[PDB]
DNA sequence: CGATCGAT
DNA sequence: ATCGATCGTTTTTTTTTTTTT
């Protein structure tokens, strides 16, 4: 749970970007990279266009859900979204941060696009504390994640269950413990 | 009948009244089949919760008619059990009470909210004021044509709506006959009060504020103003604001706790009976003489008797004289605060200044356009102590104008005053203190024993002793004092072989770890007593009865007293006390009989005795011996 | 609805709804809605605002904002909530009501003068900074409510006219005229109403004249906001309550055309730093300035550090100095189960030749939280006045505005004493009493005192024996140090006292060598270090300080006596018990200090060593 | 108890 | 022009505290 670790997940994934070299003073690495050349996209992590924009090495263009219209009606879907909505890459709180730093020195509509996802991300987030506001009796068998993402949650880890353990002991003892008539501990 | 879930509502309070819980308990034997016939019934919100929450936080957030309905139902209810009650045929409004604790807010925190609710205040009975009657309806008669119509009349204060305006009628109809029929046209109880803050969590860099009250029938001035109160009831804002000019407040709907009684303890012939046990073990005077001053050498035992009041003595259509007790003494540095051992231990125990004018006793009763036309009136500040005792520092320094105005009714034990207005008078038949000074400081037994004080020689005689109190200490006995006063410094802070900490148990702990400080038992066991033996509270819980049983006179009292006044005044204006010796009259008789009237009080010895006698006199003797 | 400008829905409609969804700069702080939604979460409804972000957006809306801000900054309330309750929902099922809020303004133009408060700053938009004086209780408003005539919640433009038709209509023909209006406060509303206050300055047109000053106005959140005697920054607006010119000249012989009154409403006052200028009662403090307090109390060179503080040009009287600081921190207010709340606060006597710079010094003590100075012929019987509206009998009752501050005075002799014993009273017991009108209210307040004076004969009486005061000895009871000032010489005093004093009177001397030195820095610091420090730690005593102080006590009593004896006449100060419950209270003040809870007797050596200067004074 | 205001 | 039905209409108090010479 921290700001990085999670980038060690997320940063990992792919798009493909245009650099304006060709197979390079290395041609190429043994592994699943595409061969180079200028002018043409070519298939990379996201860990390593940020060493190459800022590098002054290519151009970078997004993924798709980084639109407008999508994230227009995925809000709108999420509204009644009683559990859950479309999940567009599932960590995209993460990519997004890591895109908008440096690419809006070209990308399109760099600003609208924030306040969509602040707006989906807060949203969905505050759900993510009503839900408790149904939890009775101990229900530690029963719980949502159908199209959840990560960077809300782990936002919350550490809180409720090195609690959780100690609070619903009196009841998770009552499947796991007996006594006389009264409820046990 | 407003909209219908009201009726639901009804229905859901008749829901209380199906089994053991109000089928039982709270329906029947409860107010009429008792007979005392309190049409407001006391309700607890958290049964009503564990039926209907919805009637329950329904309530303490609109109480529009819900409690309109409850009394409604229940009247109906009770019309169904008892119809020999059906004759109040009125609201019969109901409790809601409750030592609950959903929000408990101050006079100054009823805060631009909570209007609509139903909660609670604290604070000071103040201003208990006048009463008037309210109307209801008016049963009219017309012997025109032998009719009797009705009209009921409202107003916000107790309830919604307002009369579709108008006087009472006259030629209604078109010119019949409107005889208004008053008996049978009815009439509540009324009444208007404001508190206080008990203060002291005020910010004195603040304003402590007020509140505005209305109450109604059958609770109707249910205590003093100079007392400590909890209460709990509604809220309201009729006037214009802007609609037009601002806005204001008012509470009501509500039942009371006054928070400072004896009677208030559940009470049977029990705990007479704890006293009366001990009460046979004789030196426990010694004991109350250590009990009020565990803080402070030094008296007490003497200032009992002021602190019961004293012993009343009337006569076949003769006399009445006044019964209690009245003394003081000191160079400053325990004196000035051996008064707020009773301003906050014992009841009836109001302070006064050492300056005061127009209200030390007077009212001075000025007006200005009341709710009523009350042209003059105000009360003072000494009924306040009626049947008690009272309070003052700087009293050398008050004035001498109202000093005869103490003696009034000090020396008369009776009340004939006014303010011109209208003579007045009762029977206040109070003691006081006061504090001290010599002009001077450091003097009262080198050059004289009187003229170190310096005024009128005339209350010596009105008060009972000339006694002494001074500070000075040799070579020896400053030490002695030293180790008693290091005992006062710490048998007060809390917490008082190679290695003792790191004992099985520490100071970690769950919830009793310190309560606010604690302190010690060591060697005040050694003076074998206890915390509730040697206590306030059953302490005061032997006050009262004491206050109940008169020890009348034996018959060896007179030899002794006649043998005793004659050698005093023999031989009590010589040996270095003679200006000591200036105000013997014949007035220590009358002092003597309050004193043994008292102490056959601590143990309530409806008697007499020669060891009463020791005791009585000793202590006069010891004045200077 | 006139869509073409000044339009009632071009603002709300986008602009201010999105100036906050648009308020941005990576690090994702820089909004309000983070703010706004914290600030919901613990029942706070406000937020707060600059002036100069419109520069930031825009550069129409300010010049539009000062002209009519009245409606501006209710548009601003009405998208604050509709932007703020779409994140109300979670999803759409809690918010389970919606809610009111208040907005803030802030700024640092620069503040104007009460003098020129006028008929063009009207309306209007405004900074200032004044002062404090006292203030209202706690009344009433709201803002709308139903009727049952009608049963309408009657909405209003003006934070009246009530016509005549009745709509209780449906009666037939028989119907109810004449304005029957049955307010149904069931259904009306309630906001706060506090009516703050503003003195003027001390330096702006005082000077051939009085000071004015103004009266104010709150609605929702700025009452238990100020508490009286407070230096403020302000932003308010200057505005009326009547109307009217022509001939329906006021009154009986009032208005000669059309004189309305003033006041001022408040939207958003802040406060002041003077230093600290406004660290009273609140904590914005951060725990950077805890460190920093903590980091100094570790610091063990603080107290004689701290005995360089009042006298950055002035000399000597060093041992003097050494616990007149002590007085500000206050010891403890050890009350018991009992009535023994056995005295918490301090107090102090001097008196001596003059050219000493007492005046000077107290004028200090009053610069370094809270406090007060007035001497003689004259803060606070205490004060039963009669309400010249409604003719009640009201206490304004002024140790009061010392109710955990201090106090200092010289001219306890050179005024009469009528007006002495409430005061010599209050400070044993801190409860000032009343019994004079209707009323048993006794009243309390902790303040401490400080005793300045002027003995008639001077360094004579000193010289020989008693004439020490003119008065009494039971205010040679009260006080623990007590301090002769003579003015004994030496030339080598004099010659440093001569330029000591000439280098600081030359030329507004000090300011770039002056703070050079150690430690010794910001009175500031000090109104922050003393507000916190007395409102954290309760200490008292250890088992070792104990004993010794109780023996020292013992023969100090005895050497008084044998004085007494070794002149076969009293020759002595009364060994009270209140030298040793006043010592106590010095070694408190030093715990204090430092922090350290438990304090040990070699901490009260320098006690022992501070009061044996009024022991040796009354020593002779 | 006074003036406004409508029609006959 | 005349009459009648419309509109809107309200006033009552004495005395206590601190201050100055
Ligand atoms: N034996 C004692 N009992 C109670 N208090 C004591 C005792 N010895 C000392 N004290 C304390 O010492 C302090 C001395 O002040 P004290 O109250 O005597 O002044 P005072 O009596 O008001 O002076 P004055 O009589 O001139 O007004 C008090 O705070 C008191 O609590
Ligand atoms: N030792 C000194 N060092 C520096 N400045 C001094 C010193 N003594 C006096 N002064 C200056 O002289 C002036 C003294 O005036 P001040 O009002 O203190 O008189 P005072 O000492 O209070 O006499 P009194 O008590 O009779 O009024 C002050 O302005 C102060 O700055
Ligand atoms: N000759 C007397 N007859 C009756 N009572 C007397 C007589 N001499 C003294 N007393 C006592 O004096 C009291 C009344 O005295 P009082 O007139 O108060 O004295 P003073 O004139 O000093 O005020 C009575 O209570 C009684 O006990």
């Amino acid at each position: 749970m921290d700001p990085s670790i999670i980038e060690f997940i997320g940063e990992k994934c792919m798009i493909s970007i245009i650099p304006n070299f060709s197979n390079e003073p290395l041609h190429l690495i043994y592994g699943p990279v595409g061969p180079f050349r200028a002018g043409f996209p070519v298939f990379v992590p996201l860990w390593m266009a940020t060493h190459l924009r800022k590098q002054q090495k290519c151009r970078i263009v997004p993924p798709e859900w980084m639109d407008m219209d999508i994230l227009e009606e995925i809000k709108e879907e999420e509204k009644r979204s009683k559990f859950f909505t479309k999940m567009p890459c599932e960590h995209y709180m993460v990519v997004a941060q890591l895109v908008m730093s440096t690419a809006p020195d070209d990308v399109p509509r760099c600003e609208e696009l924030r306040t969509v996802i602040k707006d989906i991300f807060d949203i969905r987030e505050s759900k993510l504390r009503t839900s408790i506001d149904a939890f009775i009796k101990g229900e530690g068998t029963y719980a949502k994640l159908d199209n959840l993402t990560l960077l809300e949650i782990h936002s919350v880890r550490p809180i409720l269950p090195y609690s959780l353990d100690h609070i619903a002991r009196y009841q998770r003892t009552a499947t796991a413990s007996q006594r006389d008539t009264s409820m046990l501990s | 009948e407003g909209e219908q879930f009201i009726k639901d509502i009804q229905r859901e309070y008749v829901d209380f009244l199906d089994d053991e819980e109000d089928q039982g308990i709270y329906a029947g034997h409860v107010k009429d089949m008792i007979a005392e016939k309190s049409k407001r019934l006391i309700v607890n919100v958290n049964d009503l919760k564990r039926k209907n929450p919805q009637r329950a936080l329904g309530l303490l957030s609109n109480a529009a008619d819900e409690q309109l309905a409850f009394g409604r139902a229940l009247k109906e209810y009770a019309s169904t059990v008892d119809p020999g009650y059906a004759k109040m045929h009125e609201d019969l409004f109901v409790g809601f009470e409750g030592c609950f604790g959903n929000r408990h807010v101050t006079p100054r925190s009823l805060t631009s909210i909570y209007l609509g609710n139903m909660v609670c205040v604290e604070g000071i009975v103040t201003k208990v004021s006048l009463i008037r009657p309210k109307v209801v309806r008016s049963v009219h008669y017309c012997p025109n044509t032998r009719k009797v119509m009705e009209r009921k009349y409202t107003d916000l204060t107790s309830f919604e709506a307002v009369p579709s305006g108008a006087a009472y009628p006259t030629k209604d109809e078109d010119g019949n006959l409107l005889e208004t029929e008053y008996g049978l046209s009815v009439y509540k109880d009324h009444q208007t009060l404001t508190i206080q803050e008990m203060p002291e969590k005020a910010p004195a860099g603040q304003l402590p504020r007020s509140v505005d009250i209305v109450c109604d029938d059958d609770l109707v001035d249910r205590c003093k103003p100079g007392d400590r109160v909890q209460i709990v009831g509604s809220y309201r804002c009729l006037p214009g604001k802007r609609g037009s000019g601002t806005f204001r407040t008012v509470l009501l709907a509500n039942n009371i706790s006054l928070l400072s009684k004896e009677s208030n303890l559940d009470i049977s012939r029990e705990d007479i009976m704890l006293c009366k046990k001990l009460a046979k073990n004789n030196d426990i005077f010694e004991l109350l003489s250590k009990s009020l001053a565990p803080s402070i050498g030094h008296v007490k035992q003497a200032i009992l008797c002021l602190l019961l009041g004293g012993v009343e003595k009337i006569l076949p259509n003769g006399t009445r004289l006044r019964g209690d007790i009245n003394v003081l003494l000191g160079d400053p540095s325990a004196k000035s605060q051996l008064l707020r051992y009773v301003l906050n231990t014992a009841p009836r125990a109001i302070p006064t200044t050492g300056r005061g004018s127009s209200g030390v006793g007077l009212t001075a009763a000025v007006t200005t356009d009341q709710e009523t036309g009350e042209r003059r009136l105000e009360a003072g500040a000494m009924v306040l102590a009626d049947r008690g005792v009272v309070c003052i520092d700087e009293f050398d320094k008050m004035s001498d104008i109202d000093r005869t105005a103490i003696h009034e009714v000090m020396e008369q034990g009776r009340v004939t005053i006014s303010k011109a207005g209208i003579h007045a008078s009762l029977n206040a038949r109070c003691s006081v203190l006061a504090a001290a000074n010599p002009v001077y400081g450091r003097y009262d037994q080198y050059k004289t024993p009187m003229e170190n004080i310096g005024l009128q020689d005339s209350l010596l005689s009105r008060f009972d002793l000339l006694f002494v109190m001074l500070d000075v200490i040799d070579s020896d006995v400053d030490q002695m004092i030293s180790d008693h006063v290091v005992r006062m410094h710490r048998y007060r802070n809390p917490k008082e072989a190679d290695s003792l900490s790191f004992v099985s148990s520490s100071e970690e702990k769950k919830d009793t770890e310190v309560y606010e400080k604690y302190d010690a038992l060591l060697h005040g066991k050694s003076r074998q007593r206890h915390e509730k033996i040697l206590s306030v509270e059953f302490m005061r819980k032997y006050i009262h009865i004491a206050k109940c049983m008169k020890p009348k006179l034996g018959e060896q009292a007179c030899e002794a007293i006649a043998n005793e006044y004659s050698r005093l005044r023999s031989q009590e204006a010589v040996e270095t006390d003679v200006a000591r010796t200036q105000p013997i009259t014949a007035r220590t008789l009358e002092t003597l009989i309050r004193l043994s009237t008292a102490h056959a009080r601590a143990r309530m010895s409806k008697s007499v005795t020669i060891d009463d006698a020791h005791a009585a006199i000793e202590l006069v003797q010891f004045a200077y011996f | 609805n006139q869509q073409d400008a000044q339009i009632n829905l071009q603002a709300v409609k986008k602009k201010y709804k999105e100036f906050i969804r648009t308020f941005n700069e990576e690090n994702f702080f820089y909004k309000y809605r983070d703010t706004l939604k914290r600030n919901y979460l613990n029942g706070r409804y406000f937020l707060e605002i600059e002036m100069e972000d419109l520069v930031g957006f825009d550069e129409t809306l300010a010049d539009k904002l000062n002209k009519q801000p009245t409606e501006h900054l209710e548009i601003f309330e009405e998208a604050a909530r509709e932007v703020a309750d779409e994140i109300t929902a979670p999803r759409p099922e809690h918010e389970e009501h919606m809610h009111d809020i208040q907005i803030l303004l802030s700024s640092n133009a620069n503040p104007t003068n009460i003098r020129q408060l006028k008929s063009d700053c009207v309306s209007k938009l405004v900074k200032i900074a004044g002062i404090i004086v006292a203030a209202s209780g706690i009344s009433a408003k709201a803002t709308r409510m139903s009727i049952q005539c009608l049963s309408c919640s009657t909405v209003i433009p003006n934070l009246y006219a009530l016509p005549r038709k009745c709509n209780t209509e449906q009666a037939g023909r028989p119907k109810c005229p004449l304005d029957p209006f049955f307010i149904m406060p069931d259904k009306c509303k309630c906001v706060d109403f506090q009516t703050l206050k503003l003195q003027e300055l001390p330096d702006f047109v005082p000077q051939g004249e009085i000071p004015r000053h103004l009266q104010l106005f709150c609605d929702r959140s700025l009452c238990e906001r100020v508490v009286p005697g407070n230096r403020v920054l302000i932003q308010g607006i200057y505005s009326i309550r009547k109307v009217g010119k022509p001939s329906r000249r006021d009154g009986r012989e009032k208005a000669v055309v059309g004189v309305r009154a003033p006041y001022m409403r408040v939207v958003g006052i802040t406060v002041d730093s003077e230093g600290a200028g406004a660290i009273s009662r609140y904590s914005n403090i951060t725990s950077d300035e805890e460190e920093h307090f903590r980091r100094m109390a570790a610091s063990g060179d603080i107290y004689e550090r701290l005995s360089q503080s009042l006298a950055p040009s002035i000399f000597g009287s060093r041992d003097i100095k050494k616990a007149i600081t002590c007085m500000l921190f206050g010891g403890s207010r050890k009350r018991l189960p009992d009535g023994l709340c056995r005295r918490g606060d301090i107090n102090v006597l001097l008196l001596g030749d003059p050219g000493t710079a007492k005046s000077q010094l107290l004028k200090f003590v009053e610069k370094v939280p809270i406090a007060v100075y007035t001497s003689g012929k004259g803060s606070s019987t205490a004060s039963v006045m009669k309400d010249p509206q409604t003719r009640n009998f009201v206490m304004e009752g002024a140790m009061v505005l010392a109710d955990g501050g201090v106090v200092c005075i010289d001219e306890f002799d050179k005024m009469r004493e009528d007006d002495r014993v409430a005061i010599h009273e209050a400070m044993e017991q801190q409860t000032i009493s009343i019994a004079k009108a209707g009323i048993t209210t006794t009243l309390n307040s902790r303040c401490s005192v400080l005793a300045a004076a002027n003995s008639i004969f001077g360094r004579w009486d000193d010289t020989k024996g008693e004439e020490n005061i003119d008065f009494m000895p039971t205010i040679l009871s009260r006080f623990d140090m007590i301090f002769i000032v003579k003015d004994i010489h030496d030339e080598s005093r004099d010659i440093t006292l001569a330029k000591h004093i000439i280098n600081v009177h030359l030329s507004s001397n000090k300011s770039a060598p002056s703070e050079p030195a150690e430690g010794e820095i910001s009175l500031s610091t000090f109104k922050k270090y003393i507000h916190y420090c007395r409102t954290h730690c309760g200490p008292r005593l250890s088992e070792a300080a104990g004993e010794k102080l109780k023996s020292r006590y013992v023969l100090m009593r005895s050497g008084a006596g044998q004085q007494e004896k070794a002149s076969d006449k009293r020759l002595s100060i009364p060994i009270t018990v209140r030298q040793l419950e006043a010592v106590i209270r010095i070694s408190e003040s030093l715990a204090k200090i430092r922090l350290q809870p438990f304090a040990t007797d070699e901490h009260v050596n320098e006690a022992l060593r501070l009061f044996q200067v009024s022991t040796l004074d009354a020593a002779m």
